[PDB]
RNA sequence: AAAGAGAGUUUGAUCCUGGCUCAGGACGAACGCUGGCGGCGUGCCUAAUACAUGCAAGUCGAACGAACGGAGGUCCAAAGUUAGUGGCGGACGGGUGAGUAACACGUGGGCAACCUGCCUGUAAGUUGGGGAUAACUCCGGGAAACCGGGGCUAAUACCGAAUGAUAGAGUGUGGCGCAUGCCACGCUCUUGAAAGAUGGUUUCGGCUAUCGCUUACAGAUGGGCCCGCGGUGCAUUAGCUAGUUGGUAGGGUAAUGGCCUACCAAGGCAACGAUGCAUAGCCGACCUGAGAGGGUGAUCGGCCACACUGGGACUGAGACACGGCCCAGACUCCUACGGGAGGCAGCAGUAGGGAAUCUUCCGCAAUGGACGAAAGUCUGACGGAGCAACGCCGCGUGUAUGAAGAAGGUUUUCGGAUCGUAAAGUACUGUUGUUAGAGAAGAACAAGGAUAAGAGUAACUGCUUGUCCCUUGACGGUAUCUAACCAGAAAGCCACGGCUAACUACGUGCCAGCAGCCGCGGUAAUACGUAGGUGGCAAGCGUUGUCCGGAUUUAUUGGGCGUAAAGCGCGCGCAGGCGGUCUUUUAAGUCUGAUGUGAAAGCCCCCGGCUUAACCGGGGAGGGUCAUUGGAAACUG
């Protein structure tokens, strides 16, 4: 993070463009599956892409109208 | 207007026939969509109130906010609360200009007060929700005058309620005094509405 | 120690009170005493003042501006004042 | 008058206890999808990090230095409207919240222990002399900030004198208090003052008006000091302190005071939390809550502290002084290498940090400031415009009619249902929008000219008041209004098993994935993706972060301790808490009346003004274990 902090995320939809030394934006909430992940990722507001065909939950995932 | 969807849908989803005389309920009384001429479910004590709210919102056809700050205003008064709430209601210049015969639903009040072709006391008005008081007067300031809508409307009207008094000479219209519950819509329950906002 | 005018209301809409206070003060901050109300935007002014107070701040050596002179002249505590001072 | 909603989850099923999660409200908010307008507001919460560029505090010719027309001599030209020394202001106004756990702030008092320019009123006076100095001009050092020497000259610049203390001493009289002491008056001696400038009249001498200067006394204003009470975490922080504690003399300040000095004694504070560590500007107030309470100090108003870091003093009524001075420190810049200049936590603006915050705009028209007699100059205060759906409020994307039901999607028990009066058609309007025009308030003035009346005068001039004449707009052709055309140029987001409003089909098959919880996905998925449909809200809708509620889950209001967490293994006992019956007395607690105060703005109530609302204005109410004081004596003392 932005304090050097060692931070495990969620990736959230289908599929994803992410990769080692990219810039993430990393978001409030947790998930219960996961025993040592916290937090989600936002889809759309940095390097982090969209998800591809999506018509539901648009303002989420980060798609634009069609 | 605030909605400008279709007005039977409504209606039929609501249960009752608001702006109408059962013309909206005439056939197919179930609720819209593809479900609802098959069959029903339970309603609990939520559906009951959020029901009885909808009455209302889409009875005199004002966004929830509106509604809401509305009902918050009444609550200052003094009085049965749903009783205040429902008189403020029918104080809005939409609603007199609609049951005084100037026009014939909600939407076309609505549209022709935001017009301006009336006035009240000779000012020309283009806000709906312009709470009117007693003693205030309604005009046509000559601007529709000979317009087929209007004498359409003053045609098929029904009557008048004995709280208004209005005469066609000039086409003007004044409160006589503040209505009571007794003579109001009556198909709601206004013990509920209360009790929504309660929670 | 003037008897001051202080602008509040809206923007466009100015309203204005007659209050003495000190010159080295803020025009809205810290006041001594209100005495009147100045309502510009009517064509026929509407200017309610003490008339009493005024006088004591006029004894006392509280001098008015301008337009505070004006109202004090049209409503006559200027002439009350000097009737006082040759009484 | 006010007066409080619950649901899921431990089990094969129960009932309790208990935690976890959710349904609501609010942001100086951020991110995602989307986006029509108007009014009123808000916008570096992080780096008190570093700063290009421009502007933010100057003004007085009524105290001492201009071009033209133009006396005079076809040629040059005398007198008539414009730098600096000196006075006032720079201590106001504006910005930040670093530091500070303390008389910093809130509240209530005291100063018989104090100061105060300008403002107002009153009582007296503005009488006489001197020596200079900038400016200016020569000589030098000069890279440049600028330094020295010689000569010359003014003042409302500076310094003596005449006279004048309610200033110091000495005394007396009378009246008094809260101990020190206060007030009125009287006597003798010793000290302390001034400045003139613009006019009028007269004789010209004089006299006089306005603004000025010196002393004294009151008012008003702004400050200074002292005190009772009140508002945080840690005891896994127990002793701290030595000018400290008190006194005797002295110095110092506007004033009291170890504020400072010499001498004398060993004191002082602390389990009612001293000292120390950590965090933090304080309040009116804001959010939530049935209330008690809990959280916070965004905007605005009041107080306090700071101005690159640390220390100091001068001038001044007021500073130990944001855009003043000196020294040291870090950084930036110029240098001829000797040496110099600077401080945006002012208004805009740049770089960096951030998940995140705006134009290098107009005007002194209005209000208020500084200077002046006035015109007038300055005012990034302020009045306005620009950007950002950041928030509240308001309006629109049409209205009526239009069918066993256009056409086509979604399904079908493939007869049909559904989108749906929704369409086309039909009749109508222009709130918005386009085109063309009329177009306010905010403006009071100040000054200038006449007037009428007063005080003053020998008379004026002038002064105070009253009535008229003339002049002044950044916003801005802005709000607003008038006409013609147009359904045309204007709807999106989330959700649908239960909590919680709202279901069908297809695809996938413990994979893809969803998720706040119960948990769904292994071939018939109302929970995954899509399509149709439905529900909520609406130019907004969702997600995240922080706070309050639900949470009676710190229980005074309002919980408990046999077996669920919870009675020390027991005793003796200091401090503390509580205490049988009756009488008299006191008013510390208790209850009550009156006086003063608890600023403005904010919540609340009633009235109004904007076409309504938001918003704005007037009046009222609320809020304290508050100071003075008068009452009652049941209860605790
Ligand atoms: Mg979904
Ligand atoms: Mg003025
Ligand atoms: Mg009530
Ligand atoms: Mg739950
Ligand atoms: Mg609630
Ligand atoms: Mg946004
Ligand atoms: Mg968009
Ligand atoms: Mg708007
Ligand atoms: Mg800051
Ligand atoms: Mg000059
Ligand atoms: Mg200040
Ligand atoms: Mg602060
Ligand atoms: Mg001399
Ligand atoms: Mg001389
Ligand atoms: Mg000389
Ligand atoms: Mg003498
Ligand atoms: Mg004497
Ligand atoms: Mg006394
Ligand atoms: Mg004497
Ligand atoms: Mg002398
Ligand atoms: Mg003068
Ligand atoms: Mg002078
Ligand atoms: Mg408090
Ligand atoms: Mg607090
Ligand atoms: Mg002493
Ligand atoms: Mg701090
Ligand atoms: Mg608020
Ligand atoms: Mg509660
Ligand atoms: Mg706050
Ligand atoms: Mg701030
Ligand atoms: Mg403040
Ligand atoms: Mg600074
Ligand atoms: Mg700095
Ligand atoms: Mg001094
Ligand atoms: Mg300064
Ligand atoms: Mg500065
Ligand atoms: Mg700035
Ligand atoms: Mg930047
Ligand atoms: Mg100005
Ligand atoms: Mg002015
Ligand atoms: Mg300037
Ligand atoms: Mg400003
Ligand atoms: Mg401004
Ligand atoms: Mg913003
Ligand atoms: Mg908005
Ligand atoms: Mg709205
Ligand atoms: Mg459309
Ligand atoms: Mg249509
Ligand atoms: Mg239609
Ligand atoms: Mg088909
Ligand atoms: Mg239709
Ligand atoms: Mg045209
Ligand atoms: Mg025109
Ligand atoms: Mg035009
Ligand atoms: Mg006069
Ligand atoms: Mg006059
Ligand atoms: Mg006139
Ligand atoms: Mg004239
Ligand atoms: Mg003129
Ligand atoms: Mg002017
Ligand atoms: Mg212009
Ligand atoms: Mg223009
Ligand atoms: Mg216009
Ligand atoms: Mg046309
Ligand atoms: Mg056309
Ligand atoms: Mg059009
Ligand atoms: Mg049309
Ligand atoms: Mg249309
Ligand atoms: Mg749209
Ligand atoms: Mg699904
Ligand atoms: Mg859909
Ligand atoms: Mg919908
Ligand atoms: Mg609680
Ligand atoms: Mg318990
Ligand atoms: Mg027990
Ligand atoms: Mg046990
Ligand atoms: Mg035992
Ligand atoms: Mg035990
Ligand atoms: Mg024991
Ligand atoms: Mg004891
Ligand atoms: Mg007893
Ligand atoms: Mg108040
Ligand atoms: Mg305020
Ligand atoms: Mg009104
Ligand atoms: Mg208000
Ligand atoms: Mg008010
Ligand atoms: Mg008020
Ligand atoms: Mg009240
Ligand atoms: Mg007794």
């Amino acid at each position: 993070l932005s304090n050097g902090i060692e931070v495990t995320a969620y990736i959230p939809g289908i599929g994803h463009n992410l990769q080692e030394h990219s810039v993430v934006l990393i978001r409030g909430g947790r998930v219960k599956d996961l025993p040592g992940v916290r937090y989600h990722i936002v889809r759309g507001a940095l390097d982090t892409a969209g998800v591809e065909n999506r018509g539901q939950s648009r303002s989420k995932y980060g798609t634009k109208k069609p | 207007a605030r909605y400008t969807g279709p007005s039977w849908k409504v209606s039929r989803r609501l249960g009752i026939s608001l702006s109408g005389t059962g013309k909206e309920l005439e056939r197919r009384p179930y609720a819209p969509g593809q479900h609802g001429p098959t069959q029903r479910k339970k309603i609990s004590e939520y559906g009951l109130q959020q029901a009885e709210k909808q009455k209302l919102r889409h009875m005199y056809g004002l966004t929830e906010r509106q509604f809401k700050n509305t009902f918050n205003k009444a609550g200052k008064l003094q009085g049965k609360h749903g009783e205040n709430f429902m008189i403020l209601l029918e104080q809005r210049l939409d609603n007199i200009v609609y049951r005084l015969g100037l026009a014939r639903t909600r939407r076309a009040a609505r549209q022709l007060v935001n017009h301006g072709h009336i006035t009240v006391d000779g000012k020309r008005v283009d806000i709906p929700s312009y709470q009117v008081s007693v003693g205030q007067v309604i005009s046509v300031r000559e601007k529709s005058a000979k317009n087929s809508a209007i004498a359409e409307s003053l045609e098929v009207s029904s009557f008048v309620p004995e709280y208004v008094t209005f005469d066609a000479e000039t086409l003007t219209g004044s409160l006589n005094r503040l209505p009571e519950r007794s003579e109001l819509a009556a198909e709601i329950n206004e013990a509920f509405i209360v009790e929504f906002y309660s929670r | 120690v003037k008897i001051r005018l202080k602008r509040m209301g809206s923007k466009k809409k100015p309203f204005y009170r007659i209050v003495v206070a000190d010159s080295r003060f803020p025009r809205d901050g810290r006041s001594i005493e209100t005495i009147g109300t100045y309502n510009p935007l009517l064509d026929p002014v509407e200017v309610k003042i003490d008339e009493e107070a005024t006088l004591k701040w006029m004894h006392n050596g509280a001098k008015p501006s301008d337009t505070v002179r004006n109202l004090l002249s049209r409503e006559g505590i200027m002439e009350k004042f000097h009737n006082q001072k040759l009484g």
